[PDB]
C-alpha cells in the first residue's frame, strides 16, 4: 500500500 | 524470517522540455509487484507480479490516486528544492523518496522507513524512533524544523506502524509461493587455464531467492581476499539471482581451494572443491 | 552534485549452450543521474528489440536497471552491452563473456 501523506519540504 | 516491503520514487525534472518524469516502484522483499510512470500511457499504478493481480479494482483505484498525488508533491518539493538552494531553473534534478516497513517472523512491525534525497546525497530521513528526523545539510534543517512544527512524523508512524504492515501481511499471504519461496542457489565451479604456470576457478551460484548469498573462497580453510574477484549479486531475469567468486590460483594447487557458499535455501552451507 | 559512474554486467540468464535459446542482459547499477543509454549489440550492431526493468535504485540512492533482450548464443557470434551516461566522457562496451 502506497503511503497517503503528501507533505512538502 | 523477517519481511520487507519497500517503495522507491525518483523525480527528474527536465527544464525546457516536458514536466518533471516520476517514476515509482514497489517491492516485497526481492520482488517488485507495482510500477508507475508519469510518462506511461495508462496515467495508472500498474501490477508486475502473479500475486497482485489478484487485487480488485478497489485497490488500483486507490494506489493510482496515492502515487498520482505523491507525483504532484514532489514536483512542487523539487521546486521548493531550488528556492532552498538559490539554484538555476536551467538544471535537471533528482529528487528520490523512500519509504517501507518491515516485519518478523510473526508479523509484529520491527522498523519504519522514510526519508529522502536530493541530487544522490540525503536531504531528510526519519529516525529509528518514528518521532524525530535526520536532516543531512542546512536546507534540510528547513525542512525538519517544519515537519517537526507540524507533528509530520506522527502521520508518517500511523501509516508504517498500521497500513504498511497491513499491506506487508497481506501481500505475504496473497503471494505466499512466490514471496515464501527460498529457491536455494545451484552450484559449480569452472576452470580457465591462464597462463602456463596459474588458473582461474570460478564459484558459480545460479537460481536463487533471495538475493542475499555469501561467497567466500579458501586457501588451506584460510579466508582469501587476496587473488580474488567477486561480482555483485546480480538479477537473472526471472526472479531468480546469480552471483559468482573466482580466485587466480597457481596452477597445479586447484584442490588447495574451497567455495563457502552460504545462502538460506541451502540447508548446511556448501563446500566446492576443483575435481575434473 | 552527485554524479556516480555506471557499473555494468553482461551475461546470459542461463548457462549458455549454443544454438539453445537465451536471455542476454545488461545490468547497470549504482550510477547517477538516472538517464543512461544502454544497447546490447549482436556483433557491433544495435539490437533493438530491447527491454528494460523499472528504475530502481538501491538503499545508497544510486539506480539499477536491468536491459534483456532474447538471444540463441552461438560460439562465433560476439554480444556486448553499449552503457554511455554523462559521467561516461565516452560511451563504454563491454564484451559478453561466456563464463563471466
Amino acid at each position: 500500500l502506497y503511503l497517503p501523506v503528501r507533505v512538502l519540504i | 524470517g523477517s519481511h520487507s516491503m519497500r517503495y522507491f520514487s525518483t523525480s527528474v525534472s527536465r527544464p525546457g522540455r516536458g514536466e518533471p518524469r516520476f517514476i515509482a516502484v514497489g517491492y516485497v522483499d526481492d520482488t517488485q509487484f507495482v510500477r508507475f510512470d508519469s510518462d506511461a500511457a495508462s496515467q495508472r499504478m500498474e501490477p508486475r507480479a502473479p500475486w497482485i493481480e489478484q487485487e480488485g479494482p478497489e485497490y488500483w483505484d486507490e494506489e493510482t490516486g496515492k502515487v498520482k498525488a505523491h507525483s504532484q508533491t514532489d514536483r512542487e518539493n523539487l521546486r521548493i528544492a531550488l528556492r532552498y538552494y538559490n539554484q538555476s531553473e536551467a538544471g535537471s534534478h533528482t529528487l528520490q523518496m523512500m519509504f517501507g516497513c518491515d516485519v518478523g517472523s510473526d508479523g509484529r512491525f520491527l522498523r519504519g522507513y522514510h526519508q529522502y534525497a536530493y541530487d544522490g546525497k540525503d536531504y531528510i530521513a526519519l529516525k529509528e524512533d518514528l518521532r524525530s528526523w535526520t536532516a543531512a545539510d542546512m536546507a534540510a534543517q528547513i525542512t525538519k524544523r517544519k515537519w517537526e512544527a507540524a507533528h509530520v512524523a506522527e502521520q508518517q508512524r500511523a501509516y508504517l506502524e498500521g497500513t504498511c504492515v497491513d499491506g506487508l501481511r497481506r501481500y505475504l499471504e496473497n503471494g505466499k509461493e512466490t514471496l515464501q519461496r527460498t529457491d536455494p542457489p545451484k552450484t559449480h565451479m569452472t576452470h580457465h587455464p591462464i597462463s602456463d604456470h596459474e588458473a582461474t576457478l570460478r564459484c558459480w551460484a545460479l537460481g536463487f531467492y533471495p538475493a542475499e548469498i555469501t561467497l567466500t573462497w579458501q586457501r588451506d580453510g584460510e579466508d582469501q581476499t587476496q587473488d580474488t574477484e567477486l561480482v555483485e549479486t546480480r538479477p537473472a531475469g526471472d526472479g531468480t539471482f546469480q552471483k559468482w567468486a573466482a580466485v587466480v590460483v597457481p596452477s597445479g594447487e586447484e584442490q588447495r581451494y574451497t567455495c563457502h557458499v552460504q545462502h538460506e535455501g541451502l540447508p548446511k552451507p556448501l563446500t566446492l572443491r576443483w575435481e575434473p | 552534485m552527485i554524479q556516480r559512474t555506471p557499473k555494468i554486467q553482461v551475461y546470459s540468464r542461463h548457462p549458455a549452450e549454443n544454438g539453445k535459446s537465451n536471455f542476454l542482459n545488461c545490468y547497470v547499477s549504482g550510477f547517477h543521474p538516472s538517464d543512461i543509454e544502454v544497447d546490447l549489440l549482436k556483433n557491433g550492431e544495435r539490437i533493438e528489440k530491447v527491454e528494460h526493468s523499472d528504475l530502481s535504485f538501491s538503499k545508497d540512492w544510486s539506480f539499477y536497471l536491468l536491459y534483456y533482450t532474447e538471444f540463441t548464443p552461438t560460439e562465433k557470434d560476439e554480444y556486448a552491452c553499449r552503457v554511455n551516461h554523462v559521467t561516461l566522457s565516452q560511451p563504454k562496451i563491454v564484451k559478453w563473456d561466456r563464463d563471466m
